[PDB]
């Protein structure tokens, strides 16, 4: 897979 | 000899990216505590799009780790190794303000949307589109989040679908963008390893992640990133000139004396001072910066600042900040424009700057001219730009915001003057 994210 | 933890991630406002006082994100500051933790030094290695990050993570030899605020998928398949979650995120379809609120997932069929490449909502959708086959959306390796984003806002592509998160720290820079609804229940974010014979890496971050749960590191870092702020918002002349007179008094004799003393329009101070303070010198930011003149403590030290909440020492500190920054500006730029560009330095940082110069350059603008350059500043927020760049993503709109805000107080405090 998976990944917007931070 | 190794001593050095290799961490591939994305450059983007939310994992890691480059601001006026060297590298910082989410992402960034906890992988570096962790590198600390393990007395190693810490390298980020930033990836080109998804697949490629991936790609890099599982071939030898091949950085340590994935930190990019990634969703862990299917567990069975060893070949990627996830970590404990970090932060907790919901997927959320997003539309535009003015346009119709989508309500149920079906409702996203024949509608413009673009999401990242080879990303987790790439894959939501290509499981709905076989509920329904006409569903139809686009996906690219040109563009970071922040890009779909800005998309959305103005109006380029309808919908999008990105992690909670990604809103929580840049819906305020868009402010068009809206939740339809939530798209997917809540889930962790983690840390990518390869697969994966030896446990030791992998032990040794979840050893963290756990512990830095119950210090509280991550609420903390959640709270320092996760809470919106930046460049303020211009205050209208109504309350500007409430503060000519409520605020201006206490330090126009020390904006003065610090113009006298560099050589400069002590007025180009004041504004820099307001847009950064409100003229308020316990002012405070959990980014770091505090005093008048929204100082960070490294450069506080290095402008003679013993005492940030000092207004007088702020002042002192900043303005001598600003027009050293001015002078190290090259040759070619000339006034007006140099203190134009000084501004944007302010803000931005010069190495950043200096991306935007070389961008007008190729781009056949004048690389001397603020009003050129500052068509180039916002690009470096989009994908397909900053890539091509050494610093690479940096929110420039918020610079131009920044600097055309200081010199609108610059020219109502030069008419209140002036004689
Ligand atoms: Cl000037």
């Amino acid at each position: 897979x998976a990944x917007k994210x931070x | 000899k190794e001593g050095v933890l290799r961490v591939i991630t994305r450059n983007s406002p939310a994992t890691y990216f480059q601001d006026r006082n060297g590298e910082t994100g989410f992402e960034y500051e906890l992988a570096k505590r962790f590198a600390e933790r393990l007395g190693v030094e810490l390298k980020i290695e930033t990836a080109d799009n998804l697949d490629d990050l991936y790609a890099q993570l599982s071939r030898e030899g091949g950085p340590a780790l994935a930190a990019a605020g990634l969703t862990p998928g299917r567990e069975d398949d060893a070949s990627v190794r996830y970590s404990h979650t970090y932060l907790d995120v919901t997927p959320q379809i997003i539309y535009r303000n003015g346009q119709q609120r989508p309500t149920r997932p079906e409702d996203l069929v024949g509608k413009r949307i673009m999401v990242l490449k080879g990303s987790s909502h790439a894959e939501q959708l290509a499981e709905l589109k076989k509920q329904y086959p006409e569903l139809k959306y686009e996906e690219s390796d040109a563009v970071e989040v922040v890009d779909l984003l800005r998309m959305v806002d103005v109006g380029d592509i309808d919908l999008t679908l990105v992690d909670s998160n990604e809103l929580a720290m840049n819906q305020v820079y868009f402010p068009n963008v809206r939740v339809a609804f939530d798209f997917g229940e809540a889930r962790g974010l983690a840390w990518a390893l390869p697969g994966g014979d030896d446990d030791s890496l992998m032990n040794e971050v979840n050893a963290f992640l756990d512990q830095a749960k119950k210090e509280g590191l991550l609420q903390r870092l959640k709270d320092r990133y996760y809470g919106h702020v930046d460049v303020l918002g211009y205050v209208g002349a109504y309350t500007f000139t409430q503060h000519l007179q409520q605020r201006l008094p206490r330090y126009e004799s020390h904006f003065k004396q610090s113009g006298k003393q560099k050589d400069t329009d002590w007025r180009l101070l004041a504004a820099i001072g307001y847009q950064e303070s409100l003229w308020q010198p316990g002012a405070t930011s959990k980014t770091g910066v505090r005093g008048l003149m929204m100082l960070t403590n490294r450069t506080a030290q290095a402008m003679g600042v013993s005492n940030r909440l000092d207004p007088k020492q702020s002042i002192q500190g900043g303005s001598k900040y600003f027009v050293q920054i001015r002078s190290e500006l090259p040759e070619s730029i000339k006034e007006p424009d140099r203190s134009w560009f000084a501004l944007a330095a302010y803000n931005i940082g010069g190495a950043h700057l200096e991306d935007a110069r070389k961008m007008a350059e190729k781009e056949g603008l004048n690389p001397n001219k603020w009003l050129d350059v500052k068509k180039m500043l916002p690009r470096l927020a989009q994908k397909q730009w900053y890539a091509k760049t050494r610093y690479g993503y940096a929110r420039g709109g918020e610079t131009v915001h920044f600097v055309q805000n200081v010199r609108r107080y610059y020219d109502i405090l030069t008419w209140v003057t002036q004689s």
